[PDB]
RNA sequence: GAAACUGCGAAUGGCUCAUUAAAUCAGUUAUCGUUUAUUUGAUAGUUCCUUUACUACAUGGUAUAACUGUGGUAAUUCUAGA
RNA sequence: AGGAUAGUGGCCUACCAUGGUUUCAACGGGUAACGGGGAAUAAGGGUUCGAUUCCGGAGAGGGAGCCUGAGAAACGGCUACC
């Protein structure tokens, strides 16, 4: 209608910001940004459900507007600012942490991290293409083109990005053999290494995965975002490490085991 | 009065406000309601911060009796207090004194008169006075 | 709840091509009482008004849009504001004090505009028609919720919106409140508190400059009127009301009056007028509100309009709403007080005939009156009235407790019987309750024509009579002045009226005389000429002109200076179509 | 008919209440812009020479420039354009507006001057008003008080007291485009990123090129092996 | 809902032999001349010619009742206040 | 720090469903037939094309609102000159 | 083959060809028809409703045209006619 949209109610929004029914009718539309509006959270939606830290939008802005908490080492001091995936969130805080990384059920759990972690994160390659002056540049998931990469990076690889510097310190090749995490849709937060693709000419190549149980099962090329080598993940994984219970196991270990 | 009890459950430490925020809970037996006065009175006795420099709000009493659930703040110093809480609960605590200005829609009048008046408007005024 | 009632005539309401449906199928038609009157015929189809019950089925199915319909006035036992007790007059809605803006509140004489702004100030309270509890503003709250006086009220109850008000008659004033000293002066001083200069403003802007040596009882009423807005205005308070604040004034200093009203208004200030007016409620308010009922019976008043629509409005008489239908000789005598010189030349005041007053406020006409009466005077010749003299007061505020009826027989019902006092007022208006009931209760122009009777009440002839219009609008005006021509030239007498409304003067005038004079200081009446000559005489002193409503003939003054109005000053004509 | 005059070099100006048709039968059938004399009006306007610029006839309607006929016509009228004000942006309005030919309809002739004559008026010879804003830019200055370009800024700026009654002080106006140490440091510091932009890029390039000769190395000549 | 026209004296069906005292009447929004009985004992006294009443239909979906030819709606209200309320002395009629 | 100039916003929202039957619409692709303000990440050292004097690059010109004052019209968040 | 659009394209021009739809139901007419997500009822299958809190569409009295902006054919913008 018009041009484009700026407000945006509950219910529209995704399911898993864990956006209660009641106590507003409208939710905060992400902004513009590096990542997608369904698949990526919003800043304020990281501080006051998760974290429980602000309980107003107000006590939020004054969060954000004072620095201390910064995404990528970087001010970011917009309320609505959509972090997504596989990012770092540094607070001064008591020097605290912070990885957006998937869950069991597609969650943006509280995963804190190591000193030393906050340093890096990963990015999927999206695509390779020479810029102006026959320049080759890859392009991430959140947009963060690298110039001069190495040849040997290829479409749907992964990249260490370095945050402080905007360098490729690492990448790994997309095959068998390799720890494989899982975004998007039906399939997403759990990790199976892959056991093979599968080509298909006009587009999506259904990639087949294989968890830790052998509980096997296929994706979409798309939604699929490797990690690291096999029993060495470059990012410290959450509890549950991408495996996925069924509702037996559930009733076993989290209401019956876990109680007093 | 009896028993009274202060219980400050889920505490957590916020270091990027300069606060500690936490569920107060009361047991009053004997005693119609909790009195957030009377509570801020006696918080001090716990972290030692005078009153205002504290604050608390948030309350509601369960049912039948005897007992008060609450959710409230403890910030350090006062003037970080002063400028995290909101405007309304200053009021209450009696530091701000809100200034009792016009109504919203005569306010909104106001704003449509200043609309239709172009420039500062004092030239209007001063024709007049030529005119008549 | 209400009374539906058709309206018929329009453009190419066309009976003759449409085979009269309006007749073909009306119920009542069809059921013996001819409601609907129609024919094959060059007319226009008749419809009557005490039949048609309501429905509305000739609208839907007349072929063309001709047939309209309306809701007549009547009292339903809704809303109801406040009453006084039974077989007595009723109100149903006081309203939005809408702020930042002089709100106008008309209607014709009689009809609650008063008691509603009482109401406003907080000083007569409402009793929503029942015999309520000690202070129960509770419940009236919980009655007029959901709206805006609900704020309002409750903000009056702790007296954080002081009140304020310009009473409705002016000689109840410097009698009830005996102060120490007179004078402008001091209880001025007393009076205002909001600065020191902006009462220098407003006194120097009221163009008096005359009585701030003088006490308020030696004032005329006009100069009176004057003082008591004045005292009105300088009063320091949140709200603010001037219950017919342009009675018996000049022309051009009714204007000015205006504009000191509107000084108070700008900034989140409420403003509340009464008037009766000609075409000056054009200055005086941003939002007219008409209210309309029965003179003494029910009033109900009417959501506010624009002041230009709203007279518009007023005229015709239909509204988005409702429906109110509406439409022998004597010597040079030089006469002296103390602060005066009023001197008068020699005229011819012939027999069966009127004679026509006019002047600015403080040219003399109104001393005269009582000279020629019995009060002091002369130090130097007169002539004493051959026939036996009637005299009508200006400064109104009786009392005679008890009741009117019991004061009606000082006078006498039983003279030339036949209507005189009926004729005045009897069908449409209604004089029932202004026969009975207090005079202590009774308001503006019904009050006003219990003077208007004590005129042609006592066997006389020689008649004195200054301001009728005061407390009347162009209703109540006309059909009066017709009427006292009518008795005056029929049966042989001798009148010298003073009016300061334009309509009551040039509808009866004949001979016109004309005071000329700064005031508190001198005083010339002119003799008596022509009429057009004598009204440019009185006007050009003055310096305002007149415009003739081309549709209705009705008077809308000027701009003070304009395209039409330099016209007019170069010409000389103010009064158009004679 | 009204008049308006204004001599523009003192800035002074009066209103002329003129009668009389034989007094002004000279400015009928004229044009905005064209000069008049002032001898044929009167002898209290004799010697002068009046241009004209504007004027508004009855019902208060302005005279556009140049556009003929007498008489008002309904015409669109945009931004940056004389006889109009646009609230909301890029609005255009159809407004009824008169033309520039001089007729009995007109009320307000806005005369400007051209000449001064041998008689002295009583309000506009005499005074002269204060022109209000001093130039404010650096340049204005130097051409106002004429100092070349050697002669500071600071001394010599236009200036204005202001009295109070108990405590006297004397605020000045802000000068913009003119030098500082601030703007020197800017340019500089602009430069300087620049030139630090050109040096990462030759440096990035070159390792580019060292990558690519491995490359070459280990694949190219591994080909040979089979 | 609709006006009225006149009272009527409706002969019942066989074997009901009866007279059911029905109205006439021409309504607001079509003005269709229709027949309407008036329940309850008495009652037909309450309305007159010229009235507005608010007009239920039987139950039964068009046609007849039980034994009154042409007649398919009863009422509800009459001056806007209930035939039921009436009947039973509840309250009382306005006079216009 | 009112006013105004500039820059943004006012195309979001909220309201109703009259038209509209392969049209809207849902699921589902595609743009290797494209526009994309704004965020987000990268990004033009080579313009005095006589880079031999060429005008200042210690960084230069054209106006113009608010404003002071003179008014026009019955009137609208009408506006004229100076 | 051009023009026009941010663009493909009978979208529109000039020339040339005689096609495309259809009783596996075109074309017309009606709809008290905005389309979905749904609701009511429920043995199972169904039947009726969906203006209405979410997605999408359309229109701000009727039509038509346009300025400005990245974005409108906007209506708490404009323009004319009814
Ligand atoms: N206290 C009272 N007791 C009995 N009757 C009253 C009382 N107050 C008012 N009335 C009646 O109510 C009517 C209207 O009152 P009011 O509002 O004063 O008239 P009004 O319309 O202001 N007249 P005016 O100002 O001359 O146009 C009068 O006709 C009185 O007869
Ligand atoms: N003893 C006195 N000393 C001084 N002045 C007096 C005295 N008595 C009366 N006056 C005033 O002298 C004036 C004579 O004017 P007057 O004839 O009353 O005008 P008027 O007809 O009343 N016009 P208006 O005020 O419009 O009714 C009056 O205004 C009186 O107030
Ligand atoms: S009103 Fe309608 S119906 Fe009655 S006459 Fe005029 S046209 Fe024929
Ligand atoms: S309105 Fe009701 S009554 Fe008056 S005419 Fe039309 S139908 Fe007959
Ligand atoms: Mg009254």
């Amino acid at each position: 209608a018009r041009g484009p949209k700026k407000h945006l109610k509950r219910l529209a929004a995704p399911h898993h910001w864990l956006l209660d029914k009641l106590s507003g009718c409208y939710a905060p539309r992400p902004s513009a940004g590096p990542h997608k509006l369904r698949e990526s959270l919003p800043l304020i939606v990281f501080l006051r459900n998760r974290l429980k830290y602000a309980l107003n939008g107000r006590e939020v802005k004054a969060i954000l507007m004072q620095r201390h908490v910064k995404v990528d080492g970087k001010v970011r001091t917009d309320t609505t600012y959509p972090a997504g995936f596989m990012d770092v969130i540094t607070l001064d805080a008591t020097n605290e942490n912070f990885r957006l990384v998937y869950d069991v059920k597609g969650r943006f759990a509280v995963h804190r991290i190591t000193d030393e972690e906050a340093s890096y994160k990963l990015g999927k390659v999206k695509k390779v293409q020479l810029g102006k002056k026959g320049v080759p540049y890859v392009v991430t998931h959140d947009g963060r083109t690298i110039r001069y990469p190495d040849p040997n990076i290829k479409v749907n690889d992964t990249v260490k990005i370095d945050l402080a510097s905007g360098k490729i310190t690492d990448f790994i090749k997309f095959d068998a053999g390799k720890l494989v995490y899982v975004t998007g849709g039906r399939n997403l937060g759990r990790i199976g290494t892959i056991v093979h693709k599968e080509r298909h000419d006009g587009g999506f190549d259904l990639v087949h995965i294989k968890d830790s149980l052998d509980n096997t099962f296929v994706t979409r090329l798309n939604n699929v975002f490797v990690i690291g080598e096999q029993g060495k993940p470059y990012i410290s994984l959450p509890k549950g490490k991408g495996i996925k219970l069924s509702i037996a196991e559930e009733r076993d270990r989290r209401r019956a085991q876990q109680g007093l | 009065s009896d028993a009274v009890t202060i219980r400050t459950r889920k505490v957590i430490s916020n270091p990027l406000l300069a606060r500690k925020q936490f569920v107060v809970d009361v047991l009053h037996p004997n005693r119609a309601n909790v009195s957030k006065d009377e509570l801020r009175e006696k918080l001090a006795e716990v972290y030692k911060a005078e009153k205002d420099a504290v604050s608390v709000f948030g309350f509601r009493t369960q049912f039948g009796g005897g007992k008060s659930v609450g959710f409230g703040l403890v910030y350090n110093s006062v003037a970080e207090a002063k400028k995290f809480e909101p405007t309304y609960r200053l009021v209450r605590y009696g530091l701000a004194e809100k200034v009792e200005k016009a109504s919203r829609q005569q306010r909104k009048q106001k704003k449509n008169r200043d609309k239709k008046i172009f420039g500062t408007g004092k030239r209007l005024a001063k024709k007049v006075a030529r005119r008549n | 709840k209400n009374s539906r009632i058709a309206i018929v005539s329009a453009d190419k309401c066309k009976p003759k091509k449409c085979r009269q449906e309006c007749k073909r199928s009306c119920p009542v038609v069809k059921t013996g009482k001819l409601c609907i009157e129609v024919t094959p015929t060059s007319k226009i189809a008749f419809i009557s008004e005490i039949l048609c019950i309501g429905c509305g089925i000739c609208v839907k199915k007349c072929p063309f849009d001709a047939i309209q319909i309306i809701n007549l006035p009547t009292n339903l036992e809704a809303h109801v504001t406040h009453r006084y007790s039974a077989n007595s007059f009723k109100l149903h809605r006081l309203p939005t004090p809408r702020p930042g803006q002089v709100l106008g509140l008309v209607g014709t004489n009689g009809i609650g505009k008063s008691t509603a702004l009482k109401i406003l100030a907080g000083k007569q309270k409402p009793n929503l028609g029942r015999f309520d509890d000690p202070p129960e503003w509770q419940e009236i709250i919980k009655y007029f919720r959901g709206s805006e006086l609900q704020n309002y009220f409750t903000k009056m109850l702790e007296d954080d919106i002081k009140a304020i008000i310009k009473p409705q008659y002016v000689d109840n004033i410097p009698r009830a409140i005996k102060g120490p000293v007179q004078k402008v002066g001091e209880l001025l001083k007393l009076r205002m508190e909001k600065s020191p200069e902006d009462v220098k403003r407003y006194i120097k802007i009221l163009q008096l400059e005359n009585v701030l040596k003088r006490d308020i009882e030696k004032l005329s009423g006009g100069e009176l009127q004057r003082f008591a807005i004045g005292m009105s205005c300088v009063q320091e308070a949140d709200v603010y009301m001037f219950d017919e604040p342009s009675s018996y004034l000049d022309v051009k200093q009714r204007l000015n009056a205006a504009q000191i009203i509107r000084s108070l208004l700008a900034p989140t200030k409420y403003v509340i007028c009464v008037e009766h007016d000609l075409s000056v409620l054009d200055y005086l308010s941003d939002f007219v509100c008409i209210i309309y009922g029965v003179p003494s019976v029910y009033g109900v008043v009417t959501l506010p309009a624009s002041v230009r629509e709203g007279i518009n409005i007023f005229l015709d008489g239909h509204i988005p709403a409702e429906n109110l239908r509406f439409r022998f000789s004597y010597p040079s005598l030089k006469k002296t007080q103390g602060d005066f010189v009023l001197n008068v030349e020699e005229g011819e005041f012939s027999d069966s005939e009127i004679l026509v007053m006019m002047g600015e406020n403080g040219t003399g006409k109104t001393t005269l009156i009582k000279l020629l009466a019995g009060a002091l005077k002369p130090d130097e010749g007169q002539d004493i009235p051959k026939l036996n003299v009637s005299m009508k007061p200006q400064k109104i505020a009786p009392k005679f407790p008890g009741t009117v009826r019991q004061l009606f027989f000082k006078k006498i019902r039983g003279q030339f019987l036949n209507p005189q006092f009926q004729t005045d007022v009897v069908k449409p208006l209604r004089i029932d309750d202004i026969i009975d009931q207090e005079v202590q209760h009774l308001s503006g122009g019904e009050l006003q024509r219990v003077a208007i009777v004590l005129a042609l009440g006592i066997p006389a002839d020689i008649y004195l009579i200054d301001e009728p219009s005061a407390y009347l609008d162009s209703e109540q005006r006309i059909i009066c002045s017709k009427v006292i021509r009518r008795f005056i030239l029929h049966n042989k007498k001798t009148a010298f009226i003073v009016e300061h409304d334009f309509i009551m003067a040039t509808y009866l005038a004949d001979k016109v005389i004309v005071f000329e004079g700064i005031p508190s200081k001198n005083a010339h009446a002119r003799a008596p000429e022509s009429l057009l000559t004598g009204c440019n005489r009185f006007l050009k002193n003055l310096n305002v002109t007149f415009r003739r409503d081309p549709n209705s003939f009705r008077p809308r003054i000027n701009k003070l200076d304009s395209q039409m109005d330099k016209e007019q000053k170069s010409s000389g004509n103010y009064f158009f179509l004679d | 008919m009204k008049l308006n005059i204004s001599y523009p070099v003192n800035g002074s100006q009066k209103t002329f209440e003129i009668d009389d048709e034989h007094r002004i039968r000279v400015f009928f059938d004229k044009r905005i812009g064209q000069e008049v004399d002032g001898e044929a009006v009167g002898d209290e306007f004799k010697g002068y020479v009046f241009k004209i610029s504007g004027g508004n006839d009855k019902q208060g309607f302005p005279m556009k420039q140049g556009v003929l006929l007498p008489t008002r016509i309904k015409l669109l009228l945009t931004k940056n354009v004389s006889c109009y004000r646009p609230r909301r942006d890029g609005e255009r309005k159809r407004k009824s507006v008169r033309g520039a030919i001089v007729g009995p309809d007109l009320a307000v002739l806005a005369l400007v001057i051209v000449k001064k004559g041998e008689q002295e008026l009583e309000g506009l010879t005499d005074t002269t008003v204060p022109k209000r804003l001093g130039p404010k830019r650096a340049n204005n200055i130097r051409k106002f008080f004429g100092l070349s370009k050697e002669d500071d800024v600071r001394d010599f700026v236009i200036r204005r007291e202001v009295t109070k009654g108990e405590k006297t002080y004397t605020k000045a106006p802000k000068i913009q485009r003119l030098v500082t140490p601030q703007r020197l440091q800017r340019k500089r510091h602009q430069r300087a990123l620049k030139v630090r932009n050109a040096q990462a890029q030759r440096e990035a390039a070159a390792e580019y090129a060292q990558l690519l000769a491995k490359r070459l190395s280990e694949r190219k000549a591994e080909k040979a092996e089979i | 809902k609709g006006i009225v026209l006149e009272k009527l004296g409706i002969e019942s069906k066989q074997p009901n032999s009866a007279i059911r005292k029905c109205v006439r009447v021409q309504l607001i929004k079509n003005g269709k001349k229709v027949t309407a009985f008036v329940p309850n004992d008495g009652c037909l006294n309450f309305v007159d010619e010229n009235d507005e009443v608010l007009l239920a239909g039987f139950g039964r979906k068009g046609k007849a009742k039980g034994d009154i030819p042409g007649v398919r709606f009863k009422v509800v209200k009459v001056s806007g206040v209930s035939l039921l309320a009436l009947w039973k002395e509840k309250k009382e009629k306005p006079r216009s």
